[PDB]
């Protein structure tokens, strides 16, 4: 049983989408995100 | 993006409020009435499992159907700059239609089992 | 973004010099001499500790109090998304009245005790 | 701890500053460092 | 031996390395993937830092 | 960006697939045949060896010549803003002329020895 896990690479991978409208830019952005049900996290961008 | 060597794609699982999740994602947004909208990710997979996958994006204003067909060409682009043997390609598509100020978002996040 | 459920609003921590803190913002820069920029970021704050705060960031050719204004309407709909109730709204703002080229910035940084 | 722990962050610290400079990102710089966050590195969430 | 720098918050990068490349492709993000291939960083997720 | 104190300045050592590393970097792309785009990063060093390094990025439409000299002023602008002591000034920069489509980039890449 690994420990200390988390503090390794990541080892899944998940593709999710979504769409939605929204006040301003930023609140659609958001929409999308919990539409995908990835919305309640901090995305990191990578590269 | 890069999927991690031996790592596996997996349902979103039930990510913890807050984490700090790497994300490779591609996003459109367009206040643009009627204008239609997509974004696409794609993850190529390959043969030498010792090798990483290539995680690609794109996001415009065309159908899902393009999208999907445009993001998975430039996985496969990226495996022959790479010179490596593709097992496969998995991906996914959104798009939206614009009401009044619209967003498509699709995205690879990468987590733990 | 997102304030992770149980973290803290505190003051900004002594950082280590160098340190990779995950940091929500926004920014402006504009070289339009005499012209007004502000920079805001709200956080709102759930009844239900169980659940997370969210931050928004917003930035603009307008005053502190335009700024301020706006991004603490964005987190109130973002709650009113989620159908969450809201306990209270965090908020800074900064402007800034471009010399020559000038850049104004808030941000919500995330840390560790 | 003798087994350091995994978790979240915990802390959310509000800052902001402004700044002039000869270039985009020296004013850019500039305006981190009037808000005290300019000597670490920023991994901007989305 | 690996690390995720997003966890291990209290393990701060204690070597800084230089590097540069071009390339041409065939979409944006195609032509970027090449320029860091020919950097010698195209198969590393990286972390923007601003 | 910032290099930690005491970090040290090391060619690109082998990194793992997939690995999360953390960068600064500057990119530039262009669709315009015959356009020479560049980019380059520049790191200011301090004398005093408890205070941290500064890492600039630049990009634009110029020679490969024009684009380091810029950074690097940008790496001594960014130390005369804090009032540190300047020890030197690393750099690199690349140049590229399009042909159809071509990027340019130049990076920072903080890793562990
Ligand atoms: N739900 C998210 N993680 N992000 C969308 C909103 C981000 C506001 N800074
Ligand atoms: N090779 C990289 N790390 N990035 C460029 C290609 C990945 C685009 N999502
Ligand atoms: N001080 C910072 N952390 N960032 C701004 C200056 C560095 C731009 N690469």
């Amino acid at each position: 049983n690994p420990l200390h896990a988390y503090f390794k690479l990541p080892n899944t991978v998940s593709l999710v989408a979504g769409s939605s409208e929204g006040e301003t830019p930023l609140n659609a952005f958001d929409g999308a995100l919990l539409n995908a049900g990835i919305g309640n996290v901090n995305l990191i961008r990578i590269s | 993006x890069i999927m991690p060597p031996e790592a596996e794609i997996v349902p979103l699982p039930k990510l913890p409020m807050g984490a700090l999740v790497p994300t490779a994602y591609g996003y459109i947004i367009s206040d643009v009435p009627g204008e239609t909208i997509s974004a696409a990710i794609s993850v190529a997979i390959p043969k030498d499992k010792s090798l990483c996958g290539l995680i690609m994006q794109y996001e415009g204003k065309c159908s899902k159907k393009e999208a999907e067909k445009t993001v998975r060409e430039m996985a496969k682009i990226g495996f022959e700059m790479r010179g490596w043997e593709l097992d496969r390609i998995e991906s996914i598509a959104v798009e939206h239609t614009v009401e009044k100020l619209g967003c498509a978002f699709a995205a690879a996040a990468l987590w733990y089992k």
